[PDB]
C-alpha cells in the first residue's frame, strides 16, 4: 500500500499526455524541407568558399 | 668470387637501406616520440642507414681498384664512414646504460633521466664521436701501390712502424673493448634485479619470465662479438707476423669488412622488431 | 612570422609559458602510483586509518619516497559500466575481501550468500575489455575469526565437493586456489595474495614490494627485453 | 494487489490510447516525400588546425558564443581555453577533482563551467581585477555523478546527473529552484532550445523526454532505441531533435507530431555513438564513433555524403561555431582538430 | 589592488639611485610593466618596459644604455638603476600596469606614482588644439593624428585613449579605439579611421575636466601625444 501513490500519479501522467494537439507527418516533413531550402545558400559547410573569406585557410608555416 | 663479393656488397646495401628506411618512416610517421626507446631507436636507425650510402663508393675499391674520385671524395668517405661507427657504437652502449638505469634504480635515478636529458645525450654522444673520430684519421690520403692504379687507403705518417699499432690499440680501447663491459655489468645486473624481484614476492611465472631476458641477451651479445670480432683480430694479428699480400688475403679481409658492415643491417631487425613494436608494425 | 604586431608576440610568449608549466606539471604527475581500491562493503575497506595513515574519496599517503593515490569507488552506487573506463590506466587494482565469514550464509536477499557474490564480482571486475594486463592484490581478512569459527561449527562442507575439514591451512589454502583459479587470462595479468594480520607495517611492505615488481614489469615489456 | 492491478491495467489502457491516436497521422514516410530533391554532393572537407598541450584523454569541449574561443576538459585535471584562429593559449585553469566529464561555456563569455563524478558543479570567473582565474562558487546536492551542464542564462544553470534527475539551480544564491524526476534509468546528455523555455535529455531506459524550464512539468516521451541513449540535440528550426544511441544507430523526432522520422544506421559500422551535432543550414548531420572515425550523414536521404579519418582512438566530442563557418572534433589521443 | 613607488628624492647630475615599486592585491607576476616620464608642465613619455617573466627587455634610444630595469618575483618589487642623470631627467616617474591576451585592456592600471627632481622611423607627436574653454552640458570632440596607418591586416587599430586629472594620475579611458574601459561612463565614446580619429562626450559635468592624450601600440617605440586641456 506504498506504491499507489506513485502508481497514481503515473496514471494521472499518462492521462494528460493524450489532450495534447497534433499534426500530419507530410506536413511536418515539408515544412522542415522548406526551411533545409531556405537556409541553403549561406552555409560554409554546404557550398565551399574561396580562400579570400576563410580564416582558417592553413598557411606556409 | 670478386664479382660474387660485389654482389653480396649491392645486396647487403639494399637491405640495410630498406629496413632502415622503414623503421625510420615508421617511428616518424607514427610513433612522434611517444618514448625515450623510441629516440633512441631513431638515433641508432639514422647512423645505420648513412652506412649503406658508403659502401657502394667502396665497391670501386673492391672492383676496378683504381681511384678516379680524387682526395676530397675519398677522404669525405673515410670521415663519414668513421663518424658513423663510433656514434652507432656510442649508441649502443647508451641503450644499455639507459635499460639498466630503467630497471634496476626506477625509485631513485630513472626520475632524472626521464623528462628531456636523452637529447643533451645525442648531442655530447655526435660531439665526443666527433671530437675522436677526426684529430687522428683525417690524416688519411692516397698513397701509391704496387699494382699501379690509385687506390684509397690511410696515409702512412712518419715514424709509422709504432703510429699505426698505437692507432690500432687506440681504436681497440675505445671501440670494442669499452663497451663489452658496460653491456655485460648492465645485463647482468638487469638478470639479477629480475631474478630478485621475482624471488621477493611469491610470482607463479617467475620462472617463465626470466627465461627470455637470458635469452635475448644472449643473442644481443652473440650477434654483436659475431660481427665486431674478426676485423680486430684479423689487425693484430697481421700487425704481430708479416704476412706476404696474397688473392686469398685480399678476397678474405673483403669478407672481414663485409661482416664488420653487417652489424648495422642486423641491428634494426632485432631491436626494433622484437620489441612492443610488433604490435605497432 | 615578422608580420606579427607587437600584441601578437605578447600573446605567443604567454602561451609559451603556459605550455612550459603544463609540461612541467605533467612531468610530475607521471611517476605516481594509482590504485583502485574495491570491497563487498565491511570487508575492511574503512580499515585505512589505522592500517596505512598514521562522490569518489581519495587518500594520499608516501612509503619510503614513493608517492601513493588511493581511490574509493565503493560509495558511488551508480551504473559501472558508464564510468568504469575512467580507470583504464590505473596500477595493480586492490580487491579487498572478507571470506573468514562463509559459513555465516547471509545476503540481505534471504536466498544468496557472501562467498558466491564476492567471486561474481570478482569475475566481473577481473574480465573487462578494459583492466587487462592490470595486476590485482588480494587482502583475505583478519585469520582469527576464521580460527575461532572453523572449530566449532564444521560448516564448511557446505561448499560443494570439499574433503578435509576443519584444518585452518587446507581451508585458506583451497579459498586462495578458488580465487587464483577465477582468472581468464592467467598468461598477460597477476595475482598477489596475501593475509592481514593486526601489526600495522605487515600491511604496506607488501603493497611496496607488489607495485615495484609491478613498475619492473613494465618498463621490462616497454624496453624490448620482454 | 487487486489495485495495483487495476491501476496496471488503466495504465496499460493509457498506452493503447497513446499508440492508437499516433498511428492515425503516420500517413506518408519523409524520404518517399525528400525523392524529389537533388542530393548534395560527396562533401570532403580537410584539417586546417591541431591543437595539443593536452596529457590525457579529451571529455568534452564547447564553442564560444564570437566562434573563435572554445574550452576542452581533461582527465589530466585541466581547463584549457584556446584561440582557434592562431592556436595560442589563453587559459589554464587547474581543478580540484582529477575527474571530470563535462564542460560549459557560458553565452556572455564571463564563465566556465565544469564537473563529474565528484558530484558537484563548479563555476569559475575569468574577468577578475586580481588578473588570475578564481572558482566563483561550489554548486552542491546532487547524489550521482554529472553529466551534462549548460548556461542557461548568467545567472542560471541546468545539469542532469547519473541519480536520475536534472536540477535547475540558482547561482546568486546556490539551491534548486526546480527538479525534474521520472526518468527510470541515467541521465546522460541534455541540449537547450533556442529560445531557453524547453529542453530535452536522453536516459539510459532508451526514452527521451520533453522537459518545461517554467513550470517543470513533463510534457512528451520519445521511444524508438533499444540501448543507452548518449547523444542528443535540437534541430536549428528548434521543432526537432536527433538522438545517438549504442546500437549503431542515429534517429530523428518531430515535436509537433509524435512520430518518428529517420534513421541512420549502415551494415558497414556495428559501433557505439559518442556525439551527435548539426550544422548551420540543417542539411548534414555530424555523428562521432568509436571506431576512430567521424561520419557525416545527410539529414534528408540518410546518405553517407563523406567521412572524416584523422584520429587513431576513440571520438568522444564534437561541435559546430555559430556561424557555420568550421567544425571541432575532440578524442581519446589528446589531440583537438578543426576541420574545413 | 594598490601601487606604491619608491625612492624619490633630489639628485645631483653625478648621482645614482634605485627606484622601488610594490605591488600588492594583484598576481604581480602575470603582468607587464612600464615606466613613463612626464616632465613638469609638459607631456609624458615612455621610457622602459620589462615583460612577464623577465624573457623581453626593452628600452628607449633617449636613455638606452644608461638605465637598467629589472623584477623580484618572490618579493613583489620591481626596480630602476640609473648611472648618468642629465638636466633632462626631472619628471614624474609612474610604474604602469599591463597584460597581453586575446581581448585583454592593457595600461588598465597606472598606479599612484612618485617623483623625483634632478637639478640642473618613429611615429610623430602631434594634436591640432592645445586648449578648449568649454561649458558644461553640450558636446566635445577631440582629435589626435599620426603618420602612418595603425590597421593591421588582421583588423586591429592601436589608439589609446586616457585623461589626467590635477592632483592624480591618469586612468585609462579607450582603449583599440572602439572600448570602453572598465568602470568607465558610457559618456564616453571613441571612433575613426585610418588615420583620422576622434573622442566624443555626449555629457559633460564638473568631473570631466582635465587634459587627454592618445597613444599608439603600433611599435615598441611608444609615442605619447600631446594634451587638450580643457578649462572649466
Ligand atoms: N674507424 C676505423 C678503423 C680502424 C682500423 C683500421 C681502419 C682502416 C685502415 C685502412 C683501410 N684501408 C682501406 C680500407 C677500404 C676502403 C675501401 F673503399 C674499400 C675497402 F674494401 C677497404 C679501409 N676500410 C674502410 C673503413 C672501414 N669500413 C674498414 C675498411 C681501411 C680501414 C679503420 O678505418
Amino acid at each position: 500500500t506504498a506504491s499507489i501513490a506513485q502508481a497514481r500519479k503515473l496514471v494521472e501522467q499518462l492521462k494528460m499526455e493524450a489532450n495534447i494537439d497534433r499534426i500530419k507527418v507530410s506536413k511536418a516533413a515539408a515544412d522542415l524541407m522548406a526551411y533545409c531550402e531556405a537556409h541553403a545558400k549561406e552555409d560554409p559547410l554546404l557550398t565551399p568558399v574561396p580562400a579570400s573569406e576563410n580564416p582558417f585557410r592553413e598557411k606556409k608555416f | 668470387s670478386n664479382a660474387v663479393l660485389t654482389f653480396i656488397y649491392f645486396v647487403v646495401c639494399i637491405i640495410g637501406l630498406c629496413g632502415n628506411t622503414l623503421v625510420i618512416y615508421v617511428i616518424l610517421r607514427y610513433a612522434k616520440m611517444k618514448t625515450i626507446t623510441n629516440i633512441y631507436i631513431l638515433n641508432l636507425a639514422i647512423a645505420d642507414e648513412l652506412f649503406m650510402l658508403g659502401l657502394p663508393f667502396l665497391a670501386m675499391q673492391v672492383a676496378l681498384v683504381h681511384w678516379p674520385f680524387g682526395k676530397a671524395i675519398c677522404r669525405v668517405v673515410m670521415t663519414v664512414d668513421g663518424i658513423n661507427q663510433f656514434t652507432s657504437i656510442f649508441c649502443l652502449t647508451v641503450m644499455s646504460i639507459d635499460r639498466y638505469l630503467a630497471v634496476v634504480h626506477p625509485i631513485k635515478s630513472a626520475k632524472w633521466r626521464r623528462p628531456r636529458t636523452a637529447k643533451m645525450i645525442t648531442m655530447a654522444v655526435w660531439g665526443v664521436s666527433l671530437l675522436v673520430i677526426l684529430p687522428i684519421m683525417i690524416y688519411a690520403g692516397l698513397r701509391s701501390n704496387q699494382w699501379g692504379r690509385s687506390s684509397c687507403t690511410i696515409n702512412w705518417p712518419g715514424e709509422s712502424g709504432a703510429w699505426y699499432t698505437g692507432f690500432i690499440i687506440y681504436t681497440f680501447i675505445l671501440g670494442f673493448l669499452v663497451p663489452l663491459t658496460i653491456i655485460c655489468l648492465c645485463y647482468l645486473f638487469i638478470i639479477i634485479k629480475v631474478k630478485s624481484s621475482g624471488i621477493r614476492v611469491g610470482s607463479s611465472k617467475r620462472k617463465k619470465s626470466e627465461k627470455k631476458v637470458t635469452r635475448m641477451v644472449s643473442i644481443v651479445v652473440a650477434v654483436f662479438i659475431f660481427c665486431w670480432l674478426p676485423f680486430y683480430i684479423f689487425n693484430v694479428s697481421s700487425v704481430s707476423m708479416a704476412i706476404s699480400p696474397t688473392p686469398a688475403l685480399k678476397g678474405m679481409f673483403d669478407f672481414v669488412v663485409v661482416l664488420t658492415y653487417a652489424n648495422s643491417c642486423a641491428n634494426p631487425i632485432l631491436y626494433a622488431f622484437l620489441s612492443d613494436n610488433f604490435k605497432k608494425s | 612570422g615578422c608580420t606579427l604586431s607587437a600584441e601578437d608576440k605578447a600573446a605567443v610568449e604567454r602561451s609559451k609559458m603556459i605550455d612550459r608549466n603544463l609540461r612541467e606539471d605533467g612531468e610530475k604527475a607521471a611517476r605516481e602510483v594509482k590504485l583502485l581500491l574495491l570491497g563487498a562493503g565491511e570487508s575492511g575497506k574503512n580499515t585505512i586509518v589505522k592500517q596505512m595513515k598514521i562522490g569518489i574519496v581519495e587518500t594520499h599517503f608516501t612509503f619510503k619516497d614513493l608517492h601513493f593515490k588511493m581511490f574509493d569507488v565503493g560509495a558511488q552506487r551508480s551504473e559501472r559500466k558508464k564510468w568504469i573506463h575512467c580507470f583504464e590506466g590505473v596500477t595493480a587494482i586492490i580487491f579487498c575481501v572478507a571470506l573468514s565469514d562463509y559459513d555465516l550464509v547471509l545476503a540481505e536477499d534471504e536466498e544468496m550468500n557472501r562467498m558466491h557474490a564476492s567471486m561474481k564480482l570478482f569475475d566481473s571486475i577481473c574480465n573487462n575489455k578494459w583492466f587487462t594486463d592490470t595486476s590485482i592484490i588480494l587482502f583475505l581478512n583478519k585469520k582469527d575469526l576464521f580460527e575461532e569459527k572453523i572449530k566449532k561449527s564444521p560448516l564448511t562442507i557446505c561448499y560443494p565437493e570439499y574433503a578435509g575439514s576443519n584444518t585452518y591451512e587446507e581451508a585458506a589454502a583451497y579459498i586462495q586456489c578458488q580465487f587464483e583459479d577465477l582468472n581468464k587470462r592467467k598468461d598477460t595479468k597477476e595475482i598477489y595474495t596475501h593475509f592481514t594480520c593486526s601489526t600495522d607495517t605487515k600491511n604496506v611492505q607488501f603493497v611496496f614490494d607488489a607495485v615495484t615488481d609491478v613498475i619492473i614489469k613494465n618498463n621490462l615489456k616497454d624496453c624490448g627485453l620482454f | 494487489g487487486s489495485e495495483l492491478d487495476q491501476l496496471r491495467q488503466e495504465a496499460e489502457q493509457l498506452k493503447n490510447q497513446i499508440r492508437d491516436a499516433r498511428k492515425a497521422c503516420a500517413d506518408a514516410t519523409l524520404s518517399q516525400i525528400t525523392n524529389n530533391i537533388d542530393p548534395v554532393g560527396r562533401i570532403q572537407m580537410r584539417t586546417r588546425r591541431t591543437l595539443r598541450g593536452h596529457l590525457a584523454k579529451i571529455y568534452a569541449m564547447h564553442w564560444g558564443t564570437d566562434s573563435r574561443l572554445l574550452v576542452s576538459a581533461s582527465q589530466d585535471g585541466k581547463l584549457i581555453i584556446w584561440d582557434s584562429y592562431t592556436t595560442n593559449k589563453v587559459h589554464a585553469i587547474p581543478l580540484r577533482s582529477s575527474w571530470v566529464m563535462t564542460c560549459a561555456y557560458a553565452p556572455s563569455g564571463n564563465y566556465v563551467a565544469c564537473g563529474g563524478l565528484d558530484n558537484i558543479c563548479s563555476i569559475y570567473n575569468l574577468k577578475t581585477r586580481e588578473g588570475n582565474v578564481r572558482v566563483s562558487r561550489e554548486l552542491a546536492g546532487h547524489t550521482g555523478y554529472l553529466s551534462c551542464c549548460r548556461f542557461l542564462d548568467d545567472n542560471q544553470i541546468v545539469t542532469s546527473s547519473g541519480d536520475t534527475t536534472c536540477a535547475l539551480w540558482d547561482i546568486e544564491t546556490g539551491q534548486q529552484t526546480t527538479t525534474f524526476t521520472g526518468h527510470t534509468g541515467d541521465v546522460m546528455s541534455l541540449s537547450l532550445a533556442p529560445d531557453t523555455r524547453l529542453f530535452v535529455s536522453g536516459a539510459c531506459d532508451a526514452s527521451a523526454k520533453l522537459w518545461d524550464v517554467r513550470e517543470g512539468m513533463c510534457r512528451q516521451t520519445f521511444t524508438g532505441h533499444e540501448s543507452d541513449i548518449n547523444a542528443i540535440c535540437f534541430f536549428p528550426n528548434g521543432n526537432a531533435f536527433a538522438t545517438g544511441s549504442d546500437d549503431a544507430t542515429c534517429r530523428l523526432f518531430d515535436l509537433r507530431a509524435d512520430q518518428e522520422l529517420m534513421t541512420y544506421s549502415h551494415d558497414n559500422i556495428i559501433c557505439g555513438i559518442t556525439s551527435v551535432s548539426f550544422s548551420k543550414s540543417g542539411r548534414l548531420l555530424l555523428a562521432g564513433y568509436d571506431d576512430f572515425n567521424c561520419n557525416v550523414w545527410d539529414a534528408l536521404k540518410a546518405d553517407r555524403a563523406g567521412v572524416l579519418a584523422g584520429h587513431d582512438n576513440r571520438v568522444s566530442c564534437l561541435g559546430v561555431t555559430d556561424d557555420g563557418m568550421a567544425v571541432a572534433t575532440g578524442s581519446w589521443d589528446s589531440f583537438l582538430k578543426i576541420w574545413n | 589592488v594598490q601601487l606604491v613607488e619608491s625612492g624619490g628624492g633630489l639628485v645631483q647630475p653625478g648621482g645614482s639611485r634605485k627606484l622601488s615599486c610594490s605591488a600588492s592585491g594583484f598576481a604581480f607576476s602575470s603582468f607587464g610593466m612600464h615606466w613613463v616620464r612626464q616632465a613638469p608642465e609638459k607631456g609624458l613619455e615612455w621610457v622602459a618596459y620589462i615583460s612577464s617573466g623577465s624573457g623581453t627587455i626593452y628600452y628607449a634610444d633617449t636613455v638606452k644604455g644608461r638605465f637598467t630595469i629589472s623584477r623580484d618575483d618572490p618579493k613583489n618589487t620591481l626596480f630602476l638603476q640609473m648611472t648618468s642623470l642629465r638636466s633632462e631627467d626631472t619628471a614624474m616617474y609612474y610604474c604602469v600596469r599591463s597584460i597581453y591576451y586575446y581581448g585583454s585592456s592593457p595600461f588598465d592600471f597606472w598606479g599612484q606614482g612618485t617623483t623625483l627632481t634632478v637639478s640642473s622611423s618613429d611615429i610623430v607627436m602631434t594634436q591640432a588644439t592645445s586648449s578648449v574653454p568649454v561649458t558644461p552640458g553640450e558636446s566635445v570632440s577631440i582629435s589626435c593624428r599620426s603618420s602612418k596607418s595603425l590597421l593591421h591586416s588582421n583588423g586591429n587599430t592601436y589608439l589609446y585613449w586616457f585623461l589626467q586629472r590635477p592632483g592624480q594620475s591618469p586612468q585609462l579611458l579607450i582603449y583599440r579605439m572602439s572600448n570602453l574601459a572598465s568602470g568607465v561612463p558610457d559618456r564616453f565614446s571613441g571612433s575613426g579611421s585610418g588615420t583620422a580619429f576622434t573622442l566624443t562626450i555626449s555629457r559633460l559635468e564638473a568631473e570631466d575636466v582635465g587634459v587627454y592624450y592618445c597613444m599608439q601600440h603600433l611599435e615598441y617605440p611608444l609615442t605619447f601625444g600631446a594634451g587638450t586641456k580643457l578649462e572649466l
